[PDB]
């Protein structure tokens, strides 16, 4: 019974995060930007593709305090004023909100994934095909616009929205994870990385990718940032 | 025979010809390599036919054959891959270590 | 053509003249014939074993 | 550090090679219509990268064409709206590349343009003469006529718009391809096929003859007959005089066929009780190869 | 041909003239008519003896 | 719940056979051969025929 709105500047608004330890395991949100549509006077998701499909009302963020500067407040979908929301009766894991829903009655800790835009194999990183090999063990991936310093090793897991054409002809859309056994070309900003799992079709297109949390630490150039957290506002039914 | 032709006739095939001279003159008068591939030797044959609409576009593989025309077009421009990496050898041959900065 | 549209109404007209059939009007598109507690009620929450 | 060295290294950069694909649907057709790794830009992937030795993840392809577009609003299929729509659903609007009347770049070049995004490109495909090629051979009642020099401009100011956004990267032309329209309204599911009747063409002298000329597609027409539909002057729709003409009948270039002034005049005759000049005419040939019928476009001049 | 199409559209609205029936407009596509929980739900999970 | 996965080279593999002692009797039950199916990445009853006609994952 607990809504909770505010603002932040995150290097990858549309890929930001949260993890909720369950006295389970530690299941991970994603936080979509949402902004204000003026004619219907309501909050709404700016993801299109795979948002929420959730509407809320004005009265769900309040700001009092000094709002952030918007020289320091990254850009998504041609708009720098947008809130996160994060709604405990809608907790629906999965990149685009596909997961199993998480039961909000037993909660230990709310952590937020504040990271560097560099983090992982970088913001750049895009996959350009997937293919089975003739093995009958793995598959093959690749990716390209990786920052040099990156460094990849096996055991790593890839998160990636893509979209394949069915055996019956038609287009289709799926989400899953990816474990790394191997790869090539260290150091060229392209790698040839070989996985596991079976591809159920020929690949089209890729919609998301985050190559983040890799096992292997690498340097980057050193720079000092200021994360904000504003206007905190919570409102709801249940205890506040 | 004379009298047999490869390419039915189109009320649109001079003006065609007319904006190619155009592409063909801005090539000339430019700075750089502007001439991408050929097209002028694709039939009929090699188009789709929509039912109500013809045959405009390209097949799939006549399309392939161009995008290969295109990839040797740009190489011969570019012979060699331009760019290159501040590092040069393999992960294993970097220490990874810390320093109180450059100065 | 002809007219046959104008024939057919002043004949349906007289015929059944002399009786009232007003029929009831009734707004189906108010929330009085929708169902409270939309997609935020509880209904629609998933139920825990 | 290096083992061997000292040297420090403690910068990142991406060696991404974005190519920019822009115009007409001609090219779009690259990207769409298959899928990995048969579509057309899969193997200039493939090829590109190969040769240079790098991974196939090297070249970075961007598509922002666009079907059905113009690169003025003399072209466009709507000048004057301004709503973007490429689907062609509802208002057609936009679809022009540059407005030579403002000097402003259209909505399809900010099209391009977004869907570049952050990229940055380093070649640039273009193609686009499909659209201004049949505006200006109908050029209707548009006040700002097609023509070559609008055209011409219009294409030497939209590369220098995309020079003044990147770098002096090199920008490759795709030359114009042909295209031909449906032969007969009346069937729209038949194909052009080997054997049809083409550049038909009506001669007359002085005295009255009338003489038709056509060249065949595919086929010797010396080993293949043919038939001359005329049509009532009066009723269009309803075929009037006919006769075969057999092969071999060319010359100058051309399959020829006679029809004299002893000829028309009987055939005038039923029509009109005068012997009426044929000042116009409109008549179809038909092909006779291995008894199937191949009927060509009208001549209605 | 001939209009034919035209003839019946304006016969129909002539006839049916007088009267409202504008039938109600309702997007089943929406979340509200779909169950939720879906293949992640606790329903799908296999039930143990 | 328990699943049993190994490898043997018996003279007469699809003849292969091992007997269980229930406290009732002494049941025969048959093994035949399994092979891996390269193309859907799933163990596979080689006979054809009379096999069980059940597919298991390469985990196994």
């Amino acid at each position: 019974g607990l809504i909770l709105a505010f603002r932040h500047n995150p290097d990858e608004p549309d890929k930001f995060t949260v993890t909720i330890q369950t006295p389970e395991k530690a299941y991970t949100y994603r936080l979509a930007p949402y902004g204000f549509n003026n004619k219907t006077r309501r909050w709404e998701c700016l993801d299109t593709k795979y948002g929420t499909k959730r509407t809320y009302q004005a009265d769900i963020f309040v700001a009092t305090d000094e709002d952030i500067p918007e020289s320091e407040m990254t850009e998504v979908y041609g708009t720098k004023d947008y809130i996160f929301i994060l709604d405990f009766a809608d907790l629906r894991t999965g990149v685009a909100f596909n997961g199993v829903t998480i039961n909000p009655r037993n909660i230990t800790m709310i952590s937020f994934d504040c990271t560097e835009a560099h983090h992982g194999l970088g913001k750049d990183a895009y996959i350009a095909a997937m293919y089975n090999n003739d093995d009958g063990a793995t598959f093959q991936m690749e990716i390209g616009g990786i920052h040099t310093n990156a460094a990849l090793a096996a055991g790593d897991k890839l998160q990636c929205i893509w979209r394949y054409l069915d055996v019956n002809g038609n287009a289709q859309a799926a989400e899953n994870e990816f474990e790394v056994v191997s790869y090539e070309g260290f150091g060229t900003s392209n790698f040839s990385v070989k996985c596991k799992g079976m591809l159920p079709g020929k690949f089209i297109g890729c919609d998301a990718f985050y190559g983040k949390y890799l096992q292997t630490d690498g340097p980057i150039k050193q720079v000092d940032s200021v994360k904000w957290f504003t206007n905190l506002t919570v409102s709801g039914s249940g205890r506040k | 025979n004379a009298a047999v032709v490869p390419m039915p006739y189109s009320p649109t095939t001079v003006p065609r010809e007319q904006i190619r001279e155009i592409q063909l003159q801005l090539i000339n008068e430019m700075t750089d390599v502007h001439m991408g591939a050929l097209t002028a030797q694709y039939m009929p044959d090699d188009f789709t036919f929509e039912p109500g609409i013809g045959q405009i576009h390209f097949n799939v593989e006549t399309s392939r054959k161009v995008c290969l025309d295109l990839a040797k077009s740009v190489l011969r421009l570019v012979p060699v891959y331009p760019l290159v990496s501040p590092v040069k050898k393999q992960h294993d041959d970097y220490w990874f270590v810390g320093r109180l900065g450059l100065d | 053509s002809c007219g046959a549209e104008l024939e057919a109404n002043a004949l349906l007209t007289a015929l059944v003249a002399g009786e009232d059939f007003t029929l009831p009007d009734i707004d189906m598109s108010g929330s009085e014939y929708d169902i409270p507690g939309g997609i935020n009620s509880p209904i629609y929450a998933e139920i825990e074993k | 550090q290096d083992k061997e060295t000292g040297e420090l290294i403690t910068e990142q950069t991406v060696l991404d090679y974005p190519i920019l694909f822009a115009g007409e649907s001609q090219v779009a057709i690259h990207f769409m219509s298959g899928a990995y790794p048969d579509r057309g830009y899969d193997v200039f992937q493939k090829y590109m990268t190969e040769t240079w030795g790098i991974n196939y993840a090297g070249v970075h392809p961007i598509n922002g064409t666009t079907g059905s577009t113009a690169v003025d609003r003399a072209c466009a299929v709507n000048p004057n709206s301004e709503v973007f729509d490429p689907t062609q659903s509802s208002g057609a609007g936009g679809l022009w590349w540059w407005d030579l009347e403002a000097d402003k770049p259209g909505p399809a070049l900010l099209h391009c343009v977004g869907q570049v995004g952050k990229l940055k490109p380093k070649a640039i495909i273009w193609g686009q003469g499909d659209q201004d090629a049949t505006a200006l051979a109908y050029p209707g009642d548009r006040n700002p006529a097609p023509s070559l020099t609008r055209t011409k401009q219009a294409t030497k100011k939209v590369f220098e718009y995309l020079r003044s956004l990147y770098g002096q990267i090199p920008i490759f032309i795709q030359e114009l391809s042909y295209a031909w329209g449906i032969t007969n309204t009346d069937a729209p599911n038949v194909p052009i096929r080997t054997g049809l009747p083409s550049f038909l063409a009506a001669r007359r002298n002085t005295w009255g003859d009338i003489e038709f000329r056509w060249k065949s597609y595919g086929l010797d027409p010396a080993l293949a007959q043919y038939r001359i539909e005329i049509y009532n002057p009066s009723n269009l729709n309803q075929i009037l005089h006919s006769f075969v003409v057999s092969g071999t009948q060319e010359a100058n270039g051309y399959v020829y066929a006679d029809f004299t002034v002893e000829d028309w005049i009987p055939v005038m005759m039923e029509a009109v009780g005068s012997p009426n000049p044929w000042e116009f005419m409109k008549w179809r040939v038909v092909c006779l190869y291995q008894e199937r019928e191949i009927p060509s476009a009208p001549w209605s001049d």
